[PDB]
């Protein structure tokens, strides 16, 4: 039904409009949410149907120390939509407790759209891992929000934060986030800032306007993952849907990501399903092998040849997925979305569960041992100290992320019959 | 004119030799029926009224002269020969169908059929003809799929009639736009795809078991005189390896012959003596006709097939047991090779 | 234009009205319309399509709802369900199954042939040869989706693993399930392996 | 199926690059790998089916002290293939004892494109003899390459060293080399440098540049042997069905190469077949007799008159070839290459099986022998004290090569039916 969505931190409030703007720029509509004469789809998974035939999104804008709040303000995508939610440090412990005194403000500005809205789906949390402003804010609202609805799914769109060297605590503000992300949070689709600036760096000569063209494949990423949705599909046209297949396991739910073009400024179907599959168009980066796949593809596709693609790319083999009980990798196909122009038309997307997340979790482990280990890198704080006189919080996501990387490598053993 | 039957109803369908002409001489009535066959599959239409002023003229005239007759006949059958010809050479493309005929019943493309082989040396048993037949299709395309015609041609089926005993290759051509090529026509096709495919594996099997170095010579000194099996591998490989480059030559210049002649003549009943003479060529030729001959170079065959199977269990310096079916072989290459003296002579 | 929404009835809005259902009486699904099986649908037919769109075809495609049904009730309870493991074992083992048939049905059948029956009609500029090209998407249907046969060879078998997906949602026994299930669905590959003949789709897994 | 292919020392890397560069003008594809719109061929037996359409060459670079490597590495060349293989002395000893300390880091680089294979058909070997840095370490790593594999096939490509008068290590570099090179290789194809430079300075008065005119020499050579696995044939498409006719004795497997052209910068099918067999076409320099001849041609050819000229060789009877069991010289016929302009078209490349060479490993033998008996000319160092303490290394490949001059001699002799 209908999906609330969340967007906290200046990246997550950039990447949020960006995504809001990217899907005006796709649907027939105006920047002040008036319908295009050429006009359908289904226009009610993020977008308020509201009093002037405007389609709103629905959006929770939160900001600590607004600056590009203001930006976003001057806009002519101020006129799409403008719900007044706007409510106003760089530690994690900072922003918990800056989070800890206002949350009823904020969750009556929660409980504003969930009134306004007639049903229910689930939460998108748009969140920058180790922002500053956004970490420990966004882990205490997180933990607010998977308590108040358990009758709910929360996706948490998250990065990698570590540009491999500079800021002493971000392991411990990540380490934070990632208990909460482990524990609170029921779907997360991870992305390393590391392999999209290599990947900038590769399609073009770019590296310093990161940030702009990484909101470019994201909001691409996410009008990707729900054009299912928002155009008359017919499966996964709701998130649970989506989510039910890819976990068998409550904690393995962690989400890679790739796309078929690698540069975006005839094939056929097992082509590009090939491409998909391989790890350098993968855009995040003993066996680590895929759990479960399930791709989507939008494009210029003829249909009836997909079975034959099938079996090619089942004879292919490509990789050697798991041990005990059967996944695949699953296709979606899905239709080019109309109502804007479209360049460069075969384009999929992929969401697999892999296993080689945990060697990315054991390099920020490591980073965290030698800081503790060294002892001068902590940043002592009276806010660390209130918050945790002991700093067991850490030896909590300590080890949990070590039953996580446990879960891992037991699962990717032949016998995960037994727990581990 | 019209290609219209029911003209006789009482003293394809072709006419009967007990009214067949002896008074008009019977080649000119063996085109009659050409030319009205060929309407039942342009300008046939525009000269239409001219061949039935001719025709007429005919009927007008009192006399009766061959001579003259057979003048229109030939005319006739100029123009009627011509627009098949005008048609299947370009635009049912037969040159390039049978290059792909050469490709796979000729052997003109080895490349699949070698690596087929590879995937598929789990036939020696007796079949029961339904299992092993779903089982020779599968390995088929899915030994095209690896390399090499990874778009269509799902048109080749193999089905069969050991596991190689029985065998068979079809390939549908278009009937209607391809009568000159008939079921017949490529039931002699694979006739000479078997015996090719034959050559092949004994051949295929003799190479791969002379590893001699790589495996069983590597940091040994061997024992001479234990390790020997009079090395007739080197004698067995030469009369197969000479074979196979003889049909190379025989094969070359039989299609080099035939894309001449389709080339120089324009009318399609030409082309049917081309094709007929093609065929023949190659039986004949490749010594796949039934002589004595060929019973010759099947025992040397049927040899070559046994003399594999004790190499190739052999492996590692051993010489217990296998020295009393090797002196009945060496015995039968002295027989055989008589005979390959008296093919020469 | 009333063609294509006549068998898009099924093939979401629908989503939300069956998924209401999941968690009785005639009214009851009347109301929850206008905003294991069953669910009458009942439509009129304006009468000069009427007599174009005959009566027996508003029962084929009652038929291949009433079978899909199951599927989206099985799609569904796995759905919202979210020696301690064990379970979860058991969730991949019967969800890789539900999913593999859901996509066979509704993609590789009924959106291939109603994508080729689409540009079908179109040529259809006779009235008599219109009925022949409706009745030749049905009986083909009717075959892929096989009803007409072995409805007790092959049927039987999806029958009984429908009831798992009630036996599943209840216990919210475990080895016996699996027991059950790894020798019911071998036996369906192995009778499947040789089988009218679009069935070797299936015959994968 | 599939040949992986191998480069080591700063001459066989220079080779390798000319005959990838030359194989990348040959074929209709670009620098980067992508294909032309003009293109088919059989394009698998060296080049991988890359990510993007790219044809990568499967080539393993090995590098000791790099200086081509750089200008290697700033090419539109490295843009063709690049599969990440590049890995960090002048002596035989030095550099067995380089290789022998990182030999398992280059076998995880060999075992990388072994499972990125899915075939495996043979190895071939570019290194240059007594080359340096390529001595020594080619000479370990052909050890350890036919060790671990013995069901593929190993081809080197070898030059013999000596610019007629330099270096006294020089000849025991090259015997030990020599002494790898029967025992553990089981096809080499031989090239002479002085034949080779004396050819150059004959058709042109290049005398300098010796090394960059000597690799396009090499690459066509290189080239035209592997014409008739490349494109479309029927006899020999793969290495092992080309060694096996020329080969009736395991330990006689040196092959001698000429080509009908001399100078590159209507004749019939009977004369260059003569003009191939003559020993002033061939560029490689008691009886001395062929075992057996191989040649392929590839030009402008009229094929029917082919067994005319075979007759007509017949009785012109030039060589009178073996004693016992019966050889022969033995044609293949090939097409021109498509896909680039060619100029020079009728020419022929012949693979022979003779005992001349037996000569030139004599010259090697008489200079080692009176290096040895001088002995001032050892150079004696610590490292081939450290491998070797009495250097009867050098008496085995002594009591090798004269087992091989023996086998020469004898197999020229009408018994060979008694071994010697």
């Amino acid at each position: 039904r209908e999906i609330i969505t969340l967007q906290l931190g200046q990246c997550g409030n950039q990447i949020g409009f960006e995504f809001w703007k990217q899907l005006c720029a796709e649907h027939g509509i105006s920047p002040e949410g008036i319908v295009e004469e050429f006009a359908t789809d289904r226009k009610d998974v993020f977008f308020y149907q509201a009093d002037d035939e405007h389609y709103i999104p629905r959006a929770v804008l939160l900001d600590l120390e607004p600056r590009v709040i203001h930006s976003i303000l001057n806009s002519p995508y101020a006129k799409l939509y403008n719900p007044e939610n706007i409510y106003l440090g760089n530690n994690w412990a900072s922003g918990f407790s800056q989070g800890e005194k206002i949350h009823e403000d904020i969750f009556d500005i929660i409980d504003r759209e969930a009134d306004g809205s007639d049903s229910l789906e689930g939460f998108v949390l748009c969140h920058s891992i180790a922002g500053g402003t956004g970490s420990g804010l966004g882990s205490y609202l997180l933990e607010r929000l998977n308590d108040r609805y358990p009758k709910k799914l929360v996706q948490t769109y998250s990065v990698f934060p570590n540009q491999d060297e500079d800021v002493v605590v971000q392991p411990y503000n990540s380490l934070l986030t990632l208990k909460r992300l482990t524990q609170n949070a029921d779907c997360v689709v991870v992305l390393d800032n590391t392999a999209l600036n290599r990947i900038a760096t590769d399609r073009l000569h770019i590296q310093n306007p990161s940030f702009s063209q990484i909101n470019q494949l994201v909001s691409t990423i996410m009008s990707a993952s729900t054009t299912t949705l928002r155009y008359p599909g017919y499966m996964n046209n709701d998130l649970i849907g989506l989510i039910a297949s890819l976990i068998p396991t409550p904690r393995l739910h962690f989400l890679m990501t790739g796309y078929t073009p690698l540069t975006t400024d005839k094939t056929t179907v097992l082509d590009v399903m090939r491409r998909l599959l391989q790890p350098k168009n993968v855009m995040v980066s003993t066996n680590h092998c895929y759990i479960a796949i399930l791709n989507i593809i939008q494009g210029e596709v003829d249909p009836t040849q997909v079975h034959k693609s099938l079996q090619r790319i089942r004879e292919r083999k490509l990789a050697n997925f798991i041990p005990w009980g059967p996944a695949s990798i699953q296709v979606a196909l899905s239709r080019k979305s109309p109502y804007l122009p479209s360049a460069h038309r075969v384009s999929g997307l992929m969401m697999a569960n892999h296993t080689s997340i945990s060697s990315l979790f054991e390099r920020t482990c490591r980073q965290y041992d030698k800081l503790r280990k060294r002892e001068a890198f902590l940043e002592q704080f009276r806010k660390e100290d209130m918050f945790k006189d002991n700093f067991d919080e850490m030896d909590t996501s300590r080890e949990i992320v070590q039953q996580l990387i446990d879960e891992y490598h037991a699962a990717t053993r032949p016998d995960y019959i037994s727990w581990g | 004119l019209h290609g219209l039957l029911l003209d006789q109803h009482e003293e394809q369908f072709s006419l009967r030799v007990e009214i067949l002409p002896s008074y008009i001489p019977v080649r000119v009535a063996e085109k009659i029926l050409f030319v009205g066959e060929s309407v039942q599959m342009s300008i046939l239409k525009n000269q239409e009224d001219t061949f039935a002023a001719e025709l007429h003229r005919l009927k007008q005239q009192p006399l009766f002269s061959l001579v003259d007759f057979e003048q229109v006949v030939d005319r006739i059958r100029s123009t009627v020969a011509e627009h098949l010809w005008k048609l299947m050479v370009e635009e049912s493309d037969l040159l390039g169908q049978l290059k792909i005929i050469k490709d796979f019943y000729l052997l003109g493309r080895g490349e699949l059929f070698q690596a087929f082989i590879d995937t598929a040396q789990h036939m020696l048993k007796t079949p029961p003809t339904a299992v092993t037949e779903h089982d020779v299709n599968v390995a088929f395309q899915q030994s095209a799929h690896k390399v090499l015609l990874d778009d269509d041609n799902l048109l080749p089926l193999l089905h069969l009639t050991s596991g190689w005993a029985a065998l068979g290759l079809s390939y549908k051509v278009q009937w209607p736009l391809h009568i000159l090529f008939t079921p017949a026509v490529l039931e002699k096709y694979n006739v000479v795809f078997k015996y090719l495919l034959s050559v092949r594996r004994v051949q295929a099997e003799l190479q791969h078991c002379w590893a001699l170095q790589m495996q069983r010579k590597h940091l040994k000194s061997n024992q001479t005189d234990a390790i020997k099996w009079r090395l007739r591998n080197h004698m067995a490989f030469l009369v197969d390896n000479l074979q196979y480059y003889l049909q190379v030559d025989v094969l070359e210049s039989q299609f080099s012959q035939l894309l001449h002649q389709i080339n120089s003549t324009r009318d399609f009943e030409s082309i049917r003596l081309a094709h007929d003479h093609f065929l023949s060529n190659l039986l004949a030729q490749s010594f796949i006709l039934l002589k004595p001959v060929f019973h010759c170079l099947n025992e040397i065959l049927d040899l070559c097939h046994s003399f594999c199977s004790l190499v190739s269990q052999n492996l590692g310096p051993l010489d217990e047991r296998g020295a009393a079916q090797l002196s009945i072989l060496v015995k039968g290459f002295s027989r055989q090779s008589s005979l390959l003296f008296k093919i020469l002579s | 234009e009333y063609l294509q929404a006549m068998r898009n009835f099924f093939l979401d809005t629908m989503y939300d009205f069956y998924t209401s259902i999941f968690d009785q009486n005639v009214s009851f699904l009347n109301v929850q319309l206008q905003e294991l099986d069953g669910l009458t649908l009942s439509y009129k037919v304006p009468w000069p399509v009427d007599i174009v769109i005959s009566l027996e075809c508003q029962k084929i495609y009652n038929q291949v709802f009433l079978l899909l049904l199951q599927i989206k009730w099985a799609k569904y309870s796995l759905d919202v369900l979210l020696q301690i493991h064990r379970m979860f074992l058991l969730r991949v083992k019967l969800m890789h199954f539900v999913n593999s048939l859901h996509n066979y049905i509704m993609t590789r059948i009924l959106h291939s042939t109603g994508l080729e029956f689409q540009h079908q009609v179109e040529e259809a500029k006779d009235l008599d040869q219109l009925i022949k090209i409706h009745y030749r998407y049905l009986s083909t249907i009717h075959d892929r989706c096989l009803l007409r046969e072995k409805v007790s060879f092959v049927k039987e078998a999806i029958m009984k693993v429908l009831n798992l997906a009630l036996m599943f949602a209840d216990g919210w026994s475990i080895e016996k399930m699996e027991s059950d299930f790894k020798n019911c669905h071998m036996f369906l590959v192995t009778i499947l392996n040789k089988a009218f003949p679009h069935l070797e789709s299936l015959a994968l897994s």
